[PDB]
Parts: C-alpha cells; structure tokens; sequence
C-alpha cells in the first residue's frame, strides 16, 4: 500500500492530526516516527502501515529462509527500511588485514562488536512485542533456534533451524576458544554456548518435536534418505530399503526404485560397500520394475 | 443541588419510596425543563434537546408510578392538579420530542 | 411450559435483558437502575452474587462468554459504554471499559468460541465496534462506522461451522472459519458482515423485508441443520425467518412468521435450534416451532 | 410508601410513543428480551408465563418412573438395529437394512398397551405398529415358504393381515355399540357387528331375536358373488314396485352393504349411506370388504374410500375424512383452512398411502400432528424415520430429516436424557455437523462429580455408542475452568493428552503441596506418566523442574528398597549417582511461591542426608565388630563438594556445616591413631 514512504499511511496521519481542522476520530497511534516507536510507545500503527508491514517482515524471512540475505537487504533499501537494511549486515564476521603489514591499503571487514551485536538480536528474538517474523530474522543471526523453530512450518524449514544454528554455535565455540576478548561483559545465552551438537541428536530432536507435519513429513521415502545421506549411514539406509521392500515391493514409486538401483550404482561405484543380499533384492525388484 | 448532577431518577425513586410526592412532582417538573435545556446545567446533562446532539432519557417508569402515586388519593383535587402539572408538561416536552426526531431523521436520510 | 424457578431480582427499575451461563447454573439482569445482577439459580434456589453497578446509564443488553475462556461478562449502556466483567478467585471486577461510541450502545453479542474470544456491539450513532481479546489484559478494537442508517440496534453472530462449507477439505488440514455476523437498524435494513483476507469488516448482503425500524435479530445454530437461518423482528410487528439454502449461492429467502399487534422487541433462539422465542409489545413471550412440512406454528397461545 | 406495579401498558406515558427516537426512555424504555438455557430452559420478564421467571418447555406433568420408559425402551430396541462405524474423527450409527424392528416395537408396544397413563398415546403407537406388522413386517406365514414369496403372495398376506387389523381397530366400539343396541334393537347390534367383519356373531344374534332368514342370509354372504346380486335385484324391485317403504331403514341398510351399495336411493327419496354415522377405518373396512371382491389390493380400497369423501362434480360425499384418533369424535367439520393447502390426517392413513404409492409424502407422515395432539413428540416421527431409511424410503428432505433429528435430540435433552440425544445425533451423516453437534453437547453435560450416574452414561457412550473418551474430557476441563478446580482442570486437560498444559500447571499448582506433605507416591503418578521419550521429549522445561521432582522421588523409592532387602554394590553406585545428579539440578527449579522454595529446601535437607546413608554404605566397616553402618564416618572429601550447591537456608545450612566438622575432626582424630 505505501509507495512513496516508509510507514506512510501513520505519517500521513499525524500530519493530518498536526491540522486544527482535525475532526476526526483519536485512535490510539504512535506518536514518533522511528521504527521502535510501536514498541517504545507500546502503541500501534494504521492498519495499513500493519499490513506491509507483515508482509514485508515475511518476505525478508522467506529470503534470508533461501540465503538471499543480500536480496533481503535489497528489499528493505527498496522498501524505505535502510534501518533494517543495516541490521541485516551486523553478524558479518571482523578482519583487518592491514594488522599484518600490506604494500597498499586493504578494506576492513565485518564487525568488531559481533557479540554485543548477537546479544542485541537475541533480545530482539525474545520480547512477545516483535513480530515472530522479526525474531526468526534475527535469531537466524544470532543462535536462538528457541525463537527460530515458532516460524519454520515444513520439514525442510525444521532440518535447516537445527542446521544453521549448529554451524552458528560450533563457529562461536571456536571463535571465543581462539579469538581472546578483552574487557567484555555481558554473555551470549548457555543454551547456546554450552550446547553439545551430533547429527544423530539432530535427527532424534526432529521426532521429538510437536509439529504433526514434520512427524509426516519424517516419515516419507526421500525425507529417510535425506537423513541417511547426511549421516552417512549406509548400513541402516539398507535396512530402510529391507524395511520397506519386505512390506512394499510391487506397490512402490518407479522412480523410488530408478533412484534406489542408481544410489546402490552410485556407491559400487566409489567402491563404497552396501547390505548386498539387499542390493540384490532391491535389482531384482526393479528387473521385475 | 449535588445530587440532581448525578442521578434525578435514584432521587425519584427515593422520594417515591419515602412518599415525597410534591418534591417528587417538582423534581419531574425541574428535570424535564432540565432536558429542555432551561437548567440542563443542574441535572449533569451535556446536551438539551437537539438534532444536533446525543438521544435524551426520563425515568417513565417512576413518573408512571408517580401519577399513580397521586391518582390512588383521587378524592383531593391538589392530588389531581399535581398530576395534571406532570401531564401537561409532558405532551409540552413530547410535542418537542417529535420535532426533534423529525429535525434528525432529516439529517441522517440527506 | 412448567416454571421452576420466580428470581425476586432486587432491581428497582424496568429490566431490559435476563440471560443465563452456558450451562443454567447463572442469572445476569439489567436494568434502567444502572446495574447488571448476577445471581446462583442451580436447583431452584436463589442467591445474589453480585449488584454489578459501573455503568452510568440505563443497561439495555447482558452477554456470558463462552466458559472455555472463564468466567466473563459483557453488558452496554445508554452512557456509550460496554464494560466487559470478569469473576477471578470468586470476586467480580472490570475486565474491559469501551467507550468508543457516539450515542447509546443497544446491543453486545459474543462470537462463537472458535473464532477467538471476540465481542460485537451494536450503536445509536449508527456504528458497530468489534473487540478481539489480544493476550493478557489487551484487547484490539474495530468501529465499522456509518453500519447503519439513522442507527444500529442489534448484532448477532454466524455459528463457526457453515453448513456445506467443509466438503472440499482433505482429511489433515484445518477448517478455515469464516467469520461472519448479522446486525439489524432504523434504516429498515438486515445487514450480513465478513471478515476479508486483509483483516477487514466487509457489508456482504442485505435483506431488505420490513416496512419499518428493525428492533432485532438471531442467527440459529448449525446443530444438525443442513440450511443456514436468521430470524428478525420489527417496530410494524412482523417476524421474519430468512433461510439460505445453499452456502455457495450466499441468497436467502424472507418466509413471514407472524404480524403481530404492536412492536415486536426481541428475538431468541432454543440451544438446539428448533425453536424461536417472540418478546411482543403486549409485555409476552410467544414461542414458535417448524413443521416437518416447514411451517411455523406457535405453541404458546 | 410500598414500590408500586410496573404500570400497565394502555396507561404508560410512553403508550405508542416507540418512534420517538430522540427520547431514549420512549424509543427503548418499555422493551424486553429473553434468554434460552440448557434442556429446554428460558429466563423471562413479561405478563404471563422487577423479577425474573426461570421455565422450561416441557410435554406432560412427571411420572419419572413411566414417562422415561417411552422413551428408554424403543432406544435399547433402535440400539440392537444400527450397525456403529469408527472409521471417522467422529463414529456414525446407521440402520441394519431389513425387517425386524417392525417386531421389536409391535409386541413392545403390545405389552406397554395396558396399564400406564399414557394409554391414549400408547394404544395409537399400537395401531402405527401393528399397521407396520400388517404393511412390512413378516414372522409366520410368508416364511413357510421355503422359496422366494412370489408379489402376488405377498399383496395377498398383506390385504390378509389388513383384513384383521380393520377388525382389531373397530372391536371396542362395536361391543359398547351392541351393548347399548341389543336391548332397544337388534338389527343395529348386528349391523355393527358386520361392520366389524363379525359374520359369526351376527349371524349367531339373529338366531338370538328371532331374526332366522336374516341369518341365514348373513351365514353365506363369505364368498358367493351371487347373493350380492340377488339382493341387488331384490332392491332395485323392491324400489321400482314402492315396495321398499313397508320395510325398516336400519334393514335396508344390512341389504344394501350384502349387496356392496354404498348408498341406495329409496322410492320416498330417502337415500340410506351405509357408512353413515361411522369412523374412518370401519368407513375404509366396508370399502375393503363389502364394496369390492376377495382379489382386489388394499390400494384399490384405500382409492374408492378416498373416492368417497372428497367433492366431486356428479356425487355426493357418503364416507368421513382419515383424521388422528385425537380428532376423532370431536364434531369438528374443518371449515377449509384459508392458509392450510394440506389437510391433516392419521399417521395410519400416511403409511397406507406410502404401501399403495413409493414415491408419497414422508414429510405429513413424519409430522407429530399426525400422530399427537403435541408438536413437541417426536418419540415415534424419528422411531418411524429410523424404520424407513431401513426400508429403504430415501425421498425425504435434509432439511426434514435435520428437523427430525435435532427436534428429537432436543426432546432428549430437555427431559434428561442428554446421552440419547448423542445417539440420535450420531445418526448424522454429515461427519462435520455430528462432530460439532456431539462436541457442543458434552461440553454442556460432563460433571467435575463423577457421579454413578455421569459414570453410567460414560461408559454407555464410549462402550455402546464408541464416542472418544477425549471429549468427555475437554468438556470436564471447559467445566474445570468455570468451577475454577485446577486439579480437576489439569487431570481433564491431562484425560485429552496435551503435556505441556498438564506440567506446567502440576509445577506451579501441584508439585510443591504435594512435597511438603511427603506426598511423592501421589506426585509420581503425573510424572511417571508425562516421562516416557514419546512424550516428554515434547514437554517443554521438563529435565530442570518434573525431572528433577521425579528423581528426587525415585531416589527415595531406590533407598526405601535397599532398607529392606541385600541389594548389590551396583545398585549403591547407581543410588550415589543418581544423588550426585540431583544435587545441582534442585539447584534450578522455577519456585514462584514459598511453598515451591520450602519444597526445593527440604529436598534439599533430604537428599544432604540421603548422600550421607549412600556413603556409609560404601564405606561400612572391618567385620571385627558386628555393629550398624555409621553415617557419621562418611569422608568430608565426598560430601561437601555436592552439599556446597543445594539451595539451604541458614537453618538448614549451618546445620550440615556441624554434620560436616563432626566428620572432619573424626577424619582428624582417626589420623592420630
């Protein structure tokens, strides 16, 4: 709806309420046009403004969702937002290479108060007054995977929560194991800091969770071998394709046994070893496909 | 004086309920002109009788009980010229009621 | 009919509503005495829980939540209020004061429970409020202004489940419910109201029957009903019954269930559907039943 | 003085005054409304039926003991002839295709028929069953045919079985009839008894009154076409030679039903209608066996009576009109009602019209006018529904079939019978409307006092009727809420398995009561139930608060087994672990009240003296003196580093700290030694 400023419909409003030919209805409004005045003032906007706003915060998820985090950026440039704009480059990792003596002159890169940074996205992440688009967006920056999973809605959205917050973490153990602060005191979160992280574990929180869709979902054939692949395991991947042959073998998908002839192809090919009384079967089902 | 600015018809019914008839039949007769803007001031009311403001309200439900109140002594003609004191009054008042309502519907079908 | 119970209400003025809880254990009253009373009423008995007294005006409607939400009152006022009431640890305080309205407020009706804890409330200005409980304490509020010609004076809601409306839905998603409620005003107008897929309160029909202001109107409840019914009634004595036959065609249809002598004042639906109750400006009730053959019979007189 | 009255409508102020809109107390200050409640309640404030009425809609004044069995037995009838299906969220009851409930209700309504008040009601259910028993149901004759029963078999045993029931509803009156007549004349004694079909005995009163050539012509009119036009001829020369006016009326009329003549037209102009003064079934039986032969149908009957009393342009009406037997007798001539395009009639003349057309109406058959002076009694409209849709009659409207339901539920409701109205609405076919209808009900009728009473329709429901357990629950924690009980709100919301309501209420509510009372066999029984993988891998903070409890518990259980059994240093290690995993994690929990911070400090106070009896058993002494293990020879080294993280207060703490220098000092003067 807004196409010529950022929150135009409110800032129009209040121009209109600055007139003394107001005789219009009061609704409760902000009074301040910075972006923390909706929850500095604890009061809304018009429902307008409310809409784009939604709706951009979910687009800027949805990129940042796909790694398009440079086009997220782009969105809030062209959208008004060169305050979110900015925010959306705060986790970028610090490096001054001129420290090591260069024969020209170098860009320093990042930001050296990253951690600070986190510790202010995380509490972004946490007070109920942002939008939980808002907070998946800077918690997807900052490790707070217990604010990320309220807005990943499919099984894919799920994996890549516990993914990118295990990277996210594992980084952070090594950095502040390597990197020696000074003089620093406030911490990022223990829950975060103090996790212990396996793929397995990260497999096992995936059926604990409450979400029906991604219980389905973790149930379905290329879901199992996505978990598999990314194990590694080949030996209980066979006794996947035993588990489901034993039960399934002429009512199977016809491309399900092209791909399971071609991966047990794939692996022989690497020299890679498999449950060979299972890769027979599984020949022989798709001979007899 | 006070408590006129706060609820007429919580006084009306106290004066019903302890037999103050006069000061019950001169309370409706103040309260009314009241509404009619002549003291609206000494009763809380906002807004007189206006196509121009909020819809007005009268206890008729005490004033009813009040002209029967009077009419029970029907054998005292001061009972009966105290209710004909409310009566006339408020076809005075009604007849301004229904200008008002006309003057308003005027002003919500143009 | 048989009475099992003759409430002694303690109000000293004319009662303009009397409704009960969702399970008839409770009795709340209001009043041109500027209060709303609560009583116990379980087995016959009866005992005062509270003289509810906050508003300023004459209370021209009450309406009990539904008790999944606990135990809430809403009640409007000649004032321009609606105050929403609630018991916590057995004591009544307000829980809500709107005063959002140009002139008198003459209705308030709660949505069915699957929409939300949301209230509707029906104004003398001509408008209609909406307020959606939000979380702890807070409520949004929606005005529909300019609803209603020269004034609006009843509001009442669309049952959650339409009839018809789930037969394209495969097994494992959620029922999308779409919100919907009727209100009634001077402009002699029934009107039908949505919500939009911006968040927006929508004019979806009309229906236009009665020759006169109409005083109110009902939704029956969607309990084993394949049709979706309304009943309205009128300041030229007549109650109509509207049918919408078909879910999809969104058309209805004005069957006349009566014209009575005077003005017709409310309109009340049985907790099963099958029956309508008529409040008649000769001070009575009449109660009203459908025919297996679809004909409207009364079975009080 | 006193409050007066409201005053009187015709002597308000405000009288008429209702439009003058600017005067709130004329626009709205004479207006009411109403509010229904449960089974049929409403709350009220008009001139009859300030104050506040509570009344209920209700059908007749309360014999609880004999009104509920008109209901309750036809129910455990319909109960045994539906199949119910669970293949939906919501279980579906639908009707066993066939005959056999036709049975059911004859010989029940046959022994209901006596002595109970209802008997009106109860002998006109009488006639619709054995109506049903004459028009469909089949036990005895059809089925001694060991091949299939050709139609004209069965058309045939269908008129046999009519040609009684037309005798069984005219027998009462016939015999007051003639015991009023046989004294003063018996030749209409023995017209009655003809048109009751009793040949036997009207040939047998003719012997009786000296009347022999009359019974003699009775005793032969069962068959022979002949006699039927020999008396034919002997009127028409009786007429035409004006010999007919030396012979009695009420004679004439015998000689003219012998002879299958409706009317006959005397040579006085007198006409004598053999149906006249009559009810409507002796009226259609004289059509079923005097004005037709032994080889026509019951429709052919049914169409020369309806023939008979309707207007023509060339005849005039000689029969009466099929009414309900609650019209009957009462003189009423329906004067052709200007709004009502349907004239009502019997239930039985409805099914005798669906048994001669398929495709008639079910909506006037269905209808309780029909049946009852009662719009509200549905008893037998749904009972006869539920035997049509077996008998595959599929012609009705939704819309009527919702009525039906809804109307018959209600009535169910309203006079207590909440859990048959579940099972009238679980003949829903629509799966969304039977879920909300039985979902909206419970929640209305499920008691936090799990009476004998709720218990009995409990396990009607969920064993009879399979309705899931689950939403009994909900509406038990819908009613928690409102009767503000939050343990009953937590086990409820627990009876419909959504864990993270039922913990973290038991943390809050629940948990800190129960440990101050040494109640942890009671607390147990939530936390052992809420801890499998399945579900408290879903339970949010449950290792650092129901975890930490139930360890704490199963520490003491672990201890109260090894005080009194030769349990193995396995067992010792195990307990000493589960100690040292305890310690710092009572150390977290989310204590909100004192209760909750009492509890956290005498589990504390617990365990600092549960690791004291697991040490001296680790370290119990040299087999040279046969005395018990002390728990004040147990190394500081062990115990303080576990100790220095429970939350104790000072009077707690400064407590352990003596306990922990008197084994310091014996650590000192056993090093000296």
């Amino acid at each position: 709806y807004a196409k010529s400023v950022y929150w135009e419909n409110t800032l129009h409003t209040l121009k209109q309420r600055q007139l003394t030919s107001y005789v219009g209805s009061v609704r409760p409004l902000v009074t301040e046009l910075d972006p923390d005045a909706p929850i500095r003032q604890k009061m809304p906007l018009d429902d307008l403004d409310r809409e784009d706003e939604v709706r951009l915060l979910k687009y800027l998820f949805t990129l940042i969702r796909a790694g398009m985090t440079e086009e997220a950026q782009r969105l809030c440039k062209r959208c008004g937002q060169a305050w979110r704009a900015a925010t959306l480059e705060g986790w970028k990792l610090y490096h001054d290479p001129n420290v090591n003596g260069g024969t020209e002159l170098e860009p320093v890169e990042g930001n050296p108060y990253r951690r600070i940074w986190k510790i202010s996205c995380w509490r972004m992440a946490e007070d109920e007054l942002f939008n939980r688009y808002e907070r998946a967006i800077y918690a997807a920056l900052s490790g707070n995977l217990k604010q990320l999973l309220p807005v990943c809605d499919t099984w894919e959205d799920t994996v890549w929560a516990y993914f990118r917050v295990m990277v996210d973490s594992l980084v952070e153990q090594e950095i502040q194991t390597s990197v020696a602060t000074l003089d620093e005191t406030e911490e990022l979160p223990r829950e975060y800091l103090g996790a212990n992280w396996t793929l397995e574990k990260v497999f096992e929180e995936l059926q604990a969770t409450d979400k029906k869709r991604v219980l389905e979902e973790n149930q379905e054939h290329y879901h199992i071998v996505q978990k598999f692949l990314i194990l590694g395991d080949i030996d209980g991947l066979m006794d996947e394709f035993s588990k489901w042959l034993s039960k399934s073998r002429n009512n199977l998908p016809g491309h399900l046994l092209r791909f399971m002839t071609h991966l047990i192809l794939f692996f022989r090919t690497l020299g890679l070893q498999t449950k060979e009384e299972v890769s027979i079967e599984v020949l022989k089902t798709y001979i007899q496909l | 004086n006070s408590y006129k600015k706060v609820d007429a018809a919580e006084l009306l019914r106290l004066y019903l309920n302890y037999d103050l008839l006069e000061e019950a039949v001169d309370l409706v007769s103040e309260y009314v002109d009241a509404v009619l803007g002549k003291g609206h001031q000494y009763f809380g009311i906002e807004f007189p009788l206006s196509a121009t403001a909020p819809m007005v309200w009268l206890p008729y439900s005490s004033i009813d009980q009040l002209l029967q109140a009077l009419g029970e002594n029907s054998a005292n003609s001061h009972n009966i010229a105290l209710s004909q004191k409310i009566l006339d009054k408020l076809e005075d008042y009604q007849q301004k009621v229904d200008k008002a309502t006309r003057d308003l519907l005027y002003r919500r079908t143009l | 009919v048989s009475v099992i119970n003759t409430v002694d209400t303690s109000h000293e003025d004319m009662i303009h509503d009397a409704q009960m809880d969702y399970y008839g254990t409770r009795l709340a009253t209001c009043s041109s005495d500027r209060s709303v009373k609560i009583f116990d009423v379980r087995n016959g008995g009866q005992i005062l829980i509270a003289d509810l007294r906050g508003h300023e005006g004459p209370v021209w409607q009450v309406a009990w939540a539904h008790p999944m939400y606990g135990n809430i009152l809403a009640s409007c006022s000649y004032d321009r209020k609606v105050i929403i009431w609630r018991e916590e640890n057995g004591t009544w305080e307000k829980s809500h004061e709107h005063a959002g309205h140009d002139s008198s407020v003459n209705s308030v009706c709660w949505a069915p429970h699957d929409y939300g804890l949301i209230l509707a409330c029906g104004s003398s200005d001509g408008a209609i409020s909406l307020l959606t409980y939000t979380g702890e304490g807070q409520w949004e509020v929606k005005k529909i202004n300019n609803a209603h010609t020269i004034g609006c004076n009843a509001v009442s809601w669309a049952p959650a489940v339409v009839p018809g409306s789930l037969i394209d839905h495969p097994s494992g998603q959620k029922p999308n419910y779409i919100k919907r409620f009727a209100s009634g005003g001077c402009d002699n107008l029934i009107k039908l109201w949505k919500e939009e897929e911006d968040g927006q309160w929508k004019e979806e029909q009309k229906l236009e029957a009665h020759s006169d202001w109409v005083r109110d109107v009902a939704w029956a409840p969607s309990i084993g009903l394949p049709t979706s019914t309304i009943a309205s009634c009128s300041q030229d004595g007549r109650v109509f019954i509207w049918t919408c036959d078909d879910a999809s065609s969104n058309t209805w249809s004005p069957k006349l269930l009566h014209k009575f002598n005077d003005v017709v004042w409310h309109v009340s639906w049985s907790i099963t559907a099958n029956i309508l109750a008529v409040s008649g400006g000769d001070n009575k009730v009449t109660l009203w039943k459908e025919s297996v053959d679809g004909q409207w019979v009364c079975i009080s007189d | 003085r006193r409050q007066l009255g409201l005053v009187p409508r015709e002597k308000s102020v405000t009288y008429g005054k209702g439009k003058l809109l600017m005067d709130m107390a004329l626009f709205m200050g004479r207006s009411f409304r109403v509010g229904w409640g449960p089974n049929w309640t409403l709350a009220n404030s008009g001139e009859q039926l300030f104050k506040v009425h509570l009344e209920k809609l209700s059908l007749r004044q309360r014999k609880p003991d004999e009104d509920m069995k008109l209901y309750q037995t036809p129910l455990e009838l319909k109960l045994k002839h539906s199949t119910v299906h669970v293949d939906e969220l919501c279980p579906l009851i639908v009707p066993n295709l066939g005959v056999a409930v036709i049975h059911d209700y004859a010989d029940w309504v046959k022994e209901a028929s006596g002595d109970l008040p209802e008997a009106q009601i109860v002998k006109h259910w009488s006639l619709t069953w054995t109506l049903c028993e004459a028009l469909w149901g089949h036990l005895k004759e059809l089925d001694s045919q060991l091949n299939e029963p050709r139609e004209y078999i069965q058309i045939l045993e269908r008129r046999r079985a009519f040609s009684r029931w037309l005798s069984c509803t005219a027998t009462p009156q016939i015999e007051e009839e003639v015991s009023l007549t046989q004294k003063n004349s018996p030749v209409e004694a023995v017209f009655s008894y003809l048109t009751g079909k009793r040949i036997s005995e009207a040939c047998s009163l003719a012997q009786q009154s000296g009347d022999h050539r009359l019974a003699l012509l009775l005793s032969q009119f069962v068959g022979s076409q002949s006699v039927r036009e020999l008396l034919t001829m002997q009127l028409v020369d009786w007429h035409q030679l004006q010999a007919d006016s030396f012979i009695q009326d009420e004679r004439l009329r015998i000689f003219a039903l012998l002879a299958g003549k409706p009317v006959w037209q005397l040579s006085e102009k007198k006409q004598i209608n053999v149906c006249s003064q009559l009810d409507w079934k002796r009226s259609l039986a004289i059509h079923l066996w005097y004005l037709l032969p032994p080889t026509a149908s019951i429709s052919r009957a049914l169409s020369m009576y309806e023939e008979a009393f309707q207007n023509t342009s060339d005849s005039d009406r000689y029969a009466c009109s099929p009414l309900p037997s609650y019209l009957e007798g009462s003189g009423c001539v329906i004067a052709e009602e200007q709004n009502s395009q349907t004239p009502l009639r019997d239930v039985c003349f409805h099914l005798l019209k669906l048994y001669s057309d398929r495709h008639y109406d079910l909506n006037q058959l269905l209808e309780p006018r029909s049946i009852t002076a009662d719009p509200l009694d549905y008893r037998l409209s749904w009972h006869l529904w539920e035997v049509l849709r077996a008998l595959n009659y599929t012609h009705l409207s939704a819309q009527c079939e919702g009525v039906l339901q809804a109307s018959y539920a209600g009535q169910l409701e309203s006079e207590g019978l909440w859990e048959w109205a579940i099972f009238v609405l679980l003949h829903i076919d629509n799966s969304g409307i039977r879920e909300k209808a039985v979902r909206e009900l419970l929640t209305r009728h499920c008691q936090l006092l799990e009476t004998p009473e709720s218990w009995a329709k409990e396990t009607f429901l969920t064993q009879k009727l399979r309705v899931p357990a689950k939403w009994i629950h909900e509406a038990k924690a819908v009613r928690a809420h409102m009767e503000s009980d939050k343990h009953l709100e937590a086990l409820c919301l627990f009876k419909a398995e959504h864990w993270n309501r039922c913990h973290k209420l038991i943390i809050r509510h629940l948990a800190s009561d129960a440990i101050i009372n040494e109640n942890y066999d009671y607390l147990k029984g939530f936390l052992e139930d809420l801890a499998p993988p399945e579900r408290s891998s879903l339970i949010q903070d449950w290792e650092t608060s129901g975890l930490v409890y139930l360890d704490y518990i199963r520490v003491i259980e672990m201890l109260r087994h090894i005080q009194q059994v030769d349990c193995s240093g396995n067992d010792l290690e195990q307990l000493h672990i589960k100690v040292t995993s305890l310690c710092s994690r009572i150390e977290q929990i989310q204590c909100y009240s004192a209760k909750d911070r009492l509890a956290q400090s005498d589990m504390a106070k617990r365990v600092a003296n549960l690791l004291r009896v697991v040490l001296s058993l680790h370290h119990p002494p040299d087999r040279t003196s046969d005395s018990t293990p002390d728990p004040q020879r147990v190394p500081l080294r062990l115990l303080a580093p576990h100790i220095g993280r429970l939350p104790m207060p000072e009077d707690y703490a400064m407590d352990e700290l003596r306990s922990l220098t008197q084994s310091y000092l014996r650590e000192l003067a056993v090093g000296s030694l």
